[PDB]
RNA sequence: ACUGGAACCGGUACGGACUCAGGGAAUCCGACUGUCUAAUUAAAACAGAGGUGACAGAUGGUCCUUGCGGACGUUGACUGUC
RNA sequence: AGGCUCGGCUGGAGCUUCCGUCAGUGCAGAUCGUAAUGGUAGUAGCAAAUAUUCAAGUUCGAUCCUUGAAGACUGAAGUGGAGAAGGGUUCCACGUGAACAGUAGUUGGAUGUGGGUCAGUCGAUCCUAAGGUACUGGCGAACGCCUUGUAUCAUCGGUGGCGGUCCCCGCUUGUCGAAAGGGAAUAGGGUUAAUAUUCCCUAACUGAGAUGCAAAGAUUGUGUGCACAAGCGCGGUAACGCAUUCGAACUUGGUUAGUCGCUCAAAGACCGAGCUAGAGUUUUCUUCUCUAGUUAAGGAACGGACUCCCUGGAAUUGGUUCAGCCAGAGAUGGGGACGUUGUUUCCGAAAAGCACCGCGUGGUGUCUCGUGCUCUUUGAACGGCCCUUAAAACACCAAGGGAGGCUAUUAAUUUGCACUCAAUCGUACCGAUAUCCGCAUUAGGUCUCCAAGGUGAACAGCCUCUAGUCGAUAGAAUAAUGUAGGUAAGGGAAGUCGGCAAACUAGAUCCGUAACUUCGGGAAAAGGAUUGGCUCCAGUG
RNA sequence: GGAAACUCUGGUGGAAGUCCGUAUCGGUUCUGACGUGCAAAUCGAUCGAUAGACUUGGGUAUAGGGGCGAAAGACUAAUCGA
RNA sequence: UAAAUAUCGACUCGAUUGCGAUAGCGAACAAGUACCGUGAGGGAAAGUUGCAAAGGACUUUGAAGAGAGAGUUCAAGAGAAC
């Protein structure tokens, strides 16, 4: 039902021994095995999630 | 159906018991008016709407 | 084709036997009896159904406890006492 | 059924099969151990 | 008594098969399915390719062909240059004499 | 020829009703029901099949011998040998570079 | 196992039964596959892909519910409905 | 006149004059209500699904019931053998006179009397799907409704120590809903009038258990039986193999996921060559035709494409599939590892079943091979397709981790045997031209599995074998009209609103094929030739 | 074959809401049969489709001024402009 | 916060210028029964031997139904559906 592929991304829980999986529409160029940095200090790279 | 429930089977058993000709000696009782079992049921004619 | 041809496909019961009234009016999908309202806590009766009320009202059954209470009331609901000890 | 048969006829049962007849009556087949004789037990009970 | 079953002999079918093997009852007036339906060209091609590839493999194992000539002939066979084993063998013979 | 009939009350060709025709010592052709087949597990990281592991249904896995579910290696039965090799190399090299960066 | 060929033979005939489009030149309508008035209308009717336009950036748009609340919506203009 | 009196017959218990007064107070109709009955009339009719005949049996009585012989039909996408929904005793045996079986009836799904359904392994039971329905909360005059969602929310349970408790770790969620989804584990032979994966015999398997027995743990190295030291296993370069030489909380994974196409393999079915045993045919011919020559679950041992490992370094590029495709990110070659499907001069097991020969319970055999564009089912490996990407839970297993546990002839701990138990409900039969729905024993409808020989491309049409039927009220005769089939001289649409209906064409091989066109088609265009049997020739492994 | 661009020939391959056709699903014509019928919609021949917008069982959801509708006022238990 | 007031729905009673088996309650009787519809629901027909069964022994034809005699009875032409 969606024309855009979804990216399953795994993050490490900062407060407990566990991994958290996130589902989000992939940006063009994102590939499996890539590292996505999310936060205010992340650099300008494709797939990164940063404040505008 | 072959695969049935116990309570359906129990109802069917009671219906089987009920479907039976009247005893002949009842007709000799004093004041008796019944001459036969007037509630006989044939499986093919009248169906139990269970 | 409505009619004889369509009547051959009728082999799935829509109503079954009700636990409360014993009628084959329990809707399987709705899980409710079309006659007495089971499993509703109250009983299904409508004043426009006068004949239905007459059919399903009290006195059409055994009224075992009601008759017992009526019999016991005739002597003031006396309990804990027995007839005078006598013999033949 | 096993316990009742033992307590009523002093006979062990190695197996008990049960069915319910179309008239809603439970019928039990009780196989006695090889030690006991079903024919003798039936003779004693009365049905024979 | 259990009576014997009714006989249903295949003798006529056996004689008909013998005659057909000799080459009878096969003319144009006896065919009702297309040529491909009677004998698929795909099946014929599969048979031919297995035959040619087996021959090439045997020759390479026996050292009658080097890797280069084997590859050339393998690709030619896949390209449908040889009608059958005799054609392939004659071509191999001529090429070997030239070499 | 001989023809068979279903032995159970399920009369539909569902995945739970796969059958096989077998000749019996009595000269009969009967139906024997096929159970589901086990699957070789795959690597956690990659998807390649794992070797040395006996396939079986999940409930039947409890009946095999211990060696039939494991391989004598780290992550044996969970990762492929190449996956373990890659993990070891990555760990060592990443820690070495971390030490170098700390020094710098 | 299938393919091609040759001689000879008969007879009203050889896909000997059986199985299986008659063909062609044009005009009108609908592009096509498809759907429909069960029991008088299977069509040129409906759908259709394609085209255009409208509204909507979510504190939104279109709807339902007596009300609470809910659907599109696990949706976000290459979307949603009309 | 409305009506009344009397007589005769039937009948068996009430009725009546007159005076007042009251009314559910008078029928020919209302396509009036209800019950019954006529002419039509012994009339319409009992005509789809090819078909019956002979002799005998039983009987008061036979087209119809039963036996034998013959002749036909369904023709394996059946008129065969079994199930799901539905039916509910219709199942089986023995009686049957009336009713019913649109003729008949000695027969019956009718009728009267009895009998019949046996489970640890087959299902339900268990898990959740779409979805339903509760809790709170909100709304509602109210019965109650709305949401299944951070709306609501103080919703708990897990290891360990101590012996209820304390430490630590996390954070919250109901409950129903599938005898076609997921799922612990059984097969063969026999037995009944009727039950059979249930009963009997034989042979297994799964789960929950405490106890008992046996074996391990329970040895190694060095030095000289002794001393010291030594943990919780070994082998292989590797893919991995072998034993039983512990291990928690927690975390992360595994447990085919669609559809179509091709190729290959196994089993079953089919088909051949013998050799036995029995039948069939023999004016004549045939080493002839038909039938039987079977091997379950569970084990032991082998086998297994794909994939993986080691060596080594490839252009003059090689390997390779029907098709793909693969290789300096390591090909070819050489040598190895793994594994589901499966196979066996093996156990089960020939003491079974089958076929035949004898006796009044015995005996003989049940054997060697082949074959395939063959089908079904299973398995392996790929390829094509999607603006379509092809469940969820439970449960089991694995790995990382190393909290903990026993202390070198002790112990913890696994291993193998022996033992006990496995509840409840369904289980008969039909499943349709007569057991269901259609008022019925109704040419209708209603979900699936198994599938022989010939001809042939074929599960087409036609014929046949196993199995099953001849059930459709019958006999005579063959007028008119009819319904449904088959023909017709000469002409050939003049018929008719109209070529309606019918006829014409057709399979396969070779040749040939126009306008137009969106270049894909049109196209089987149009239109020609050949086709049998027999005896040979050549090609294709 | 060509200087190149690229072109031609023969195979392999097996795509398509492709075609003929069995099961199956429909119901065009005979305006055939029947029309107090086998049948309150059936029967025969002839016909449309037949690997997908396919045909279907069961479980579920939608209830009357409402539902559902490839749209006929169609269907919503022989009842539908309520 | 009792009484005077309402009410036969329930239990128990007494009456009538009412009906007399198509009437009177749907139901005088195995009546809210048989039967019908998936369901809400719909819903009948059906009183009478004789004082007393004394309900026709026995003979006879027929396989039987049944008939011819006979017997019971005030009466069977009151013989069971009387």
């Amino acid at each position: 039902g969606r024309g855009a592929p979804l990216a399953i991304i795994a993050f490490r829980d900062p407060y407990k021994y566990k991994t958290v999986k996130t589902t989000v529409v992939a940006a063009e160029g994102m590939h499996t095995g890539q590292f996505i940095h999310c936060g205010a200090k992340a650099q300008i790279q494709i797939g990164n999630i940063v404040p505008v | 159906s072959a695969l049935k429930k116990s309570f359906i089977k129990r109802k069917l058993a009671k219906k089987q018991k009920q479907n039976r000709p009247m005893p002949q000696w009842v007709r000799m009782k004093t004041g008796n008016t019944m001459k036969y079992n007037a509630k006989r049921r044939h499986w093919r004619r009248t169906k139990l709407k269970l | 084709t409505k009619g004889t041809q369509a009547f051959g496909k009728k082999h799935v019961k829509s109503h079954t036997l009700c636990k409360r009234c014993g009628k084959s009016s329990f809707h399987i999908q709705k899980k409710r009896c079309a006659s007495c309202g089971y499993p509703d806590a109250k009983k299904r009766t409508y004043n426009w159904g006068a004949k239905s009320i007459r059919r399903r009202t009290t006195g059409t059954g055994r009224t075992r406890h009601l008759r017992d209470v009526n019999a016991r009331f005739r002597n003031g609901f006396r309990e804990g006492t027995t007839p005078k000890p006598r013999a033949q | 059924i096993k316990r009742a048969v033992h307590a009523l006829y002093n006979v062990k049962a190695v197996k008990v099969n049960t069915l319910i007849t179309p008239l809603q009556q439970k019928k039990a087949y009780v196989r006695l151990a090889s030690d006991y004789d079903a024919l003798d037990v039936a003779n004693k009970i009365g049905f024979i | 008594i259990r009576k014997p079953v009714t006989v249903h002999s295949r003798f006529r079918a056996r004689e008909y098969e013998e005659a057909r093997r000799k080459g009878r009852h096969t003319g144009y007036g006896k065919r009702r399915g297309t040529a491909n339906a009677r004998m698929p060209e795909k099946t014929l091609w599969i048979r031919r390719m297995r035959v040619l590839r087996n021959l090439l493999r045997r020759y390479r194992d026996a050292k009658k062909l080097d890797k280069h000539l084997y590859h050339e002939l393998y690709l030619r066979a896949k390209g449908n240059n040889f009608k059958n084993k005799k054609n392939l063998i004659e071509y191999i013979f001529k090429k070997k004499t030239e070499n | 020829s001989l023809r068979v009939t279903y032995r159970r009350r399920l009369s539909y060709n569902t995945t739970s009703n796969k059958k096989r025709l077998v000749k019996t010592p009595g000269g009969r052709l009967v139906v024997q029901y096929i159970k589901k087949r086990g699957q070789i597990p795959k690597c956690r990281d990659t998807g390649v099949k794992l070797h040395g592991i006996t396939p079986a249904r999940p409930i039947a896995l409890r009946l095999l011998k211990r060696n039939e579910r494991t391989v004598t290696r780290a992550y044996g039965g969970c990762l492929s040998p190449n996956a373990v090799k890659e993990r070891i190399t990555r760990a060592f090299l990443v820690e070495e570079q971390k030490i170098v960066n700390k020094v710098i």
